[PDB]
């Protein structure tokens, strides 16, 4: 199928919500591709409406860890964890298509975490830690001060491909290659 | 309704019941009853019988302020089980008229809740939890005479008291025998 | 029904309760009660006790206009929790008779809603949201005396007030002790 | 039932409420109340308070014809929200006694419906839609004094009016202040 | 129950309502009311207000025979919508007292049903359908004065009538204005 | 309850209704009413109006024996539809007072049931079916005057009768016109 | 199966509602086909009752990006996102069958987006942006002023194959090739 | 399996309700078979209780479009969209088995289309258009005036194989080929 | 699996309720087997508790149509549509095992067909037609007058293998072939 | 998998509730195995908690019909239809493991058969016939008078492996073959 | 797929909640890898939000039992049973990525175990035993006194990669190997 062919070309397609199972598959693919050829580049295509933070950091460390450079291309949209992973690509090789949409926002829960107040003190502390780490990671890769990112990500901040370039999430906006 | 017939006859005798999980329905019904009884005769006591598995803190505060501000003394009785807001409202009766029945159980535990929003909203929810925890422990300390430090330590996990242990601890003033 | 028996006895004493999420059922029942009480005696006060997690804005406006236009003064009491439309209706009582009970909680937050239609319908829904937001903040400013700018800033996320903080802020005029 | 007790006391004062989505249950109850009130005393006014999210057109027509044919004048009040058939029935009160309350909202929009049958049945359903649309707009034009062309243009999508805008438009005759 | 209070007061004035889909519950309640009213006073009229989306034919026949055999004249009013058995019962009132209200809608259509059994049982069910169809059309022809051929042709698919068109057709004798 | 109010007023006039599928609830209510009416006055007739889709045989036998053994004559009326146990109870009225209304339908069919157990239990259930079938047909033959052979043949599949056909067949004695 | 054979002939069959997963599959197919032969044409068959806007722009940019010309053929119907993608094909190679139906309309939501009014201000702004972008894209490919399209797409506008030609969505209506 | 063997013999089996997914599969099969051999005939077996109109016209245009003649054989029944597709086969090669049943009726909806009256005016107009197009197509292939078909299809009209021949839907009724 | 091996031996196993999908599979198998070898016999094993009438006639015509003789063997039971198909086999080759059960009864509906009385007149007419056709088909293959069958099938009529032979549904009852 | 290997050794594993689908699979396996080698024995392993009677007789006749001897081995339990099938094996080759459990009882229904009393007379007659046939079959294979079996099977009668031998259901109880 | 390739490189990916089925799969993989090459190392990647205690000890003993050294690498997070298994790797080869999160906490139930008080005395005793064993195992592998662990695990204790190193759960934090 198309995805196995893309893999044979050292292409990972991050086309799903970045759940835990999804993060496992992505990390397995990165590890296998590094093993096959540590020097040749890996290209990761990003088109995903969201994902969790724990899965985000799993993929992020695997991306930084492998020897091969990772080229990141945003198709469609890169939202929240896909946005961080887009920023996390190798500098000079972070790219997006002209109408690509990048959405960055503070991490959030769904459902409810229940427990004793003493358990929820800990859970709230960990969630604040996750927000801090997200903002710090983006600062490392975008060049914006973590304080500015902390303010910007308070509400859904949607960037166009050009704005994502000016904001430091991507290095360039792809030109169309149509021969005609 | 027979249940209501019995309860209304007792309401005319200034006896009211807290018989379920404290929520807004119970708190509002019970506050209305206390207001009504105090309006009818502000000199006579109200006897509140408590048998409850627990309940919401906001609803419990409605009940508690209505009890405190009522011009009449309110006596409290622990029958069956008085758990967490049943325990609070039991200990919240006027000092000298807080009763346990011999085979009652009184359960003290730290508040429960949950976290739902974005990281920012969760920071806010956690701050409000901290405030609530401190206030509930402060009021338990005022009720029982125990140091607030002891309330916080004891309420860490489910702390069961028998009627005798509750009397020594300070939740109640008397245990009724006959 | 015992609950209704208690509430009706209190209605005869010009005491009415807002005990749940404000929706159209509650708003219509409560507006009917205010109209009825004002018709029976337009010189005597009505005492509205508020214990509510929140509610719909349209229903709350029905209640609010009925309160304002009633020929009689309406006093308000915050027991338990007065959240968002409970808070609005609390602060909406006649100035000088807005009470908090000592352990009440008052919660102020910006409106919630949702977007459902086509891009055109959504443009309309968003415009109406903007209008509602401004009007609700304007009325809170009139109630409390705070600048509208401060209401908008403070209500951005859940802003909890204790009874004392609510008194300093301007939601209530008095805190009842006894 | 306390809610019914309040409503019945007000019915004796010739005050009736339209408090929910207009359907056949509400329309039949309300038509019965108007018939009954007119039978008891055909010289005195009926005061209809409207707070409704919308409703069915056939049910609304039952209400509307009962209002028109009742020998007594019927005054209407917009409290909370008067949406689509609430708005129609509001504007349908006797001219000179149609009131809005200061923070009411009045919503005008073209009818909703649905298509279910075979192509032949659907041709019929669509024809009946066209007829209904024209008649509803004609009656709104008679109520407000606006050209029917303007009603059709304005009602294309949700058109929100404040009480002041509704007064200028012609839905109501007065806005009640006090 | 307030709804029942209103309806019973009107029952004492010899006014009865058909306010929902005609089924056996409605038909039996309504037949009981007609029998009761005729027993109380067989000389005075009964006023039947019809607002109904349709209903079962057997239940409608119970109503219809009770109407015909009652010793008292029965007047009928079309408010809102009189669809299929509402229309039948409307046209089934005593000639000279069948009224439409100005914005009523009257819907005539051929019967609906369904087929469930084995081929033999289905042959039987289809035969009974044929009989029912002919009888319903015959009675509509007797009511309106139209040829049965025209009833069968017109009722093939949903045939909507306005009050004016219903008057010309022969469903009603008068349209009430005031 | 309005429905009950009407039915009770009619009960005082010795009119009772069988308005739904005959089951144990209906059979027990109706047997209680017949016992009560006969106790109040054993000389006066009871008028039983039947409008029923069918029902259980055991429940129908309870009704039937109560009817037969009541010291008073019981008249029966077929309005709407009298199907299978409605038909049985219709034909079971005292001879000379079994009425059909002009547009009634009377449906006769063989019993329905089901088989659930082990082969042994099923042999037993089938034997009991055979007994029931014979007894029901015997009683229909006694009611109508038809040979039992004809009842068995006719009831093989749904056999519909009009009021006129039911009169010729022998289910009823008279058809009421007026 | 038939679809793998069509793919081997460089044919993509856009036969489903253009969801996010569907857009991922389409983009993977376009990328693979470009890799296999950048010069030879790609044909995309369009028969779909609808799709989302974010998925629309994902596919749209991938279609413009690849080197190979994309021929677009409308079978059955091309509705909302399929309609834009039909217009987005290579000029001179946008075609439809005689009874093909093209449906263009403003983007819309399903369900409800809930949140604080401040969140819904942002969401409504983004939805208006999406409408503007849809209309601008169609203007670029149809030759009609974006204002005219904005008015036309207010209500479901259904075009016949011939009207789709006159309206600038397709270049020609296919003649039947039956030998007899 | 049997269906892959039938396909290798250039046989399409239209054995399902003609939904949108079903129409996609049928059109893919027709396109592939034309590619494999434009001159050799395609046989389509029809046994289906129904289908939608939009899917009907999709398949219809694909059937007329392909170069190869299409032989249509009705097994069991051809109902509503299967009936039109049976009529739409190549003249002289439309056939049915002796007890084959052909059911023609006006198009209909299921469920409910909801919206504003202004949206339902458009939807009703489109449904009337679909009825007109169905009747016109059958007139083109049966030789009956579209007015006669419009009257005939008002209620379910069920034709026997022989009646389908006399009515112009099929060219001949198949004789049994049993050797004994 | 066992069924593919049976097919390679020209054996069709009619082991399911004869639904529409089931009829499609059976007809596909018959058509393929005829194509593979028009002269060699086809054996159809019948063990099924029921089926619909429309599916029945579909299979029936396909069975009569194919050139190859069809041997029909009843295992377990042949009920209603399986019973007709058992009778419909090639004369002299319709067989059943000693304890095989054959159940013939008039066709019936399940659920409810709803509509206007005018639609149900047509549906009832078609159902009576289906009963007539079932009885006529059995008369053609059993030698009993269609009137006798019409009476016999009024209620579930269950035949033993021997009775099925005497009644004309099968030609012979199979003897056990156990070597010991 | 293990079952395909067992089949290659001419082993059928009757490990499921003997439903209609299960009976179809078993009969297909028996037919295939007879075709492959009519002289070599077939071994059927029986471990099943129950089954229906109609499926029972289907399998029973297929077992008696095939030329090859059938060895039946009861593992675990043989309940109701599995018990009859255990008895139905070739005499001298019906065997059970030492702790094998054999459960014989009259046939029964589940759920409810509903209809007119005249339909239920027929259904009850058929169920009594099925009981008679079950008891007669067991008498043929066990040597006990059918009357004795009719009494014994009135209530669940559970036999140990040794009792199953003494009662005539099996010929011998298997000895353990452990080498140590 | 990527996981089969990882397995061929002697890599186990513990990417799921450690349920009983999951523990079975992990133990099967460890046993197979030991059989293939007892001397060459096994690498286990850990990314899992939780698991049960019984499954934990199953995997733990299999990990200690096999001859091959087991290298454990924490990606993403190692929570509760994954955390113990991370600690349980071969000393000197327990590693984690820089942003890896390690969560240790006392074992807990979900749902409710119901029974007589005498049954629940036993169940509570067993659960206390499981807590004791968890804490003892961590003490064996971390060097902290079991009493300290018993206190630390009272509430969710979340360790960063660096803290996990200082706390004795891992031997080192992995450096990124990116060539650029």
């Amino acid at each position: 199928n198309p995805y196995n062919k893309l893999f044979e070309e050292r292409i990972i397609f991050l086309g799903v919500q970045v759940d835990d199972a999804s993060a496992n598959d992505i990390m397995a693919q990165l590890l296998v591709l590094e093993s096959l050829d540590p020097d040749r580049d890996i290209t990761m295509y990003i088109n995903s409406p969201g994902g969790g933070f724990t899965s985000l950091m799993a993929i992020y460390d695997t991306m930084q860890y492998v020897r091969a450079d990772i080229q990141t291309v945003c198709l469609g949209q890169a939202a929240s964890a896909a946005a961080v992973l887009l920023a996390a690509g190798t500098p000079g090789k972070r790219m997006a298509l002209p109408n690509a949409r990048v959405l960055i926002h503070q991490p959030s829960l769904s459902g409810v975490i229940q427990g004793q107040f003493s358990d929820l003190e800990i859970q709230a502390a960990e969630i604040e830690r996750m927000r801090t780490l997200m903002e710090t990671t983006l600062a490392r890769h975008t060049g914006k001060d973590a304080g500015v990112i902390r303010k910007d990500t308070d509400r859904d901040k949607i960037l166009t491909a050009e704005e994502a370039k000016d904001y430091g999430i991507i290095d360039t906006v792809l030109e169309y290659r149509k021969l005609s | 309704s027979l249940t209501d017939s019995v309860y209304e006859r007792l309401l005319s005798e200034r006896i009211i019941f807290l018989g379920s999980e404290v929520n807004d329905e119970i708190a509002n019904r019970l506050c209305a009853q206390i207001l009504l009884l105090a309006a009818e005769d502000a000199s006579k006591d109200i006897s509140l019988y408590i048998n409850s598995p627990g309940g919401s803190i906001s609803a419990g505060m409605a009940i508690y302020d209505t009890m405190v501000l009522a011009p009449c003394d309110i006596a409290t009785y622990a029958m069956g089980m008085a758990a967490s807001m049943g325990e609070f409202l039991l200990a919240a009766g006027t000092k000298g008229k807080r009763y346990a029945l011999p085979h009652a159980r009184i359960l003290m535990h730290q508040p429960l809740g949950g976290v739902t929003g974005s990281a920012a909203d969760i920071a806010i929810q956690a701050e409000q939890f901290a405030v609530i925890k401190k206030e509930m422990f402060r009021l338990n300390a005022e009720f029982t005479g125990q140091p607030i430090e002891r309330i916080e330590a004891d309420s860490d996990r489910d702390r069961w008291f028998t009627a005798a242990e509750a009397l020594e601890y300070g939740f109640v003033d008397h245990i009724i025998t006959r």
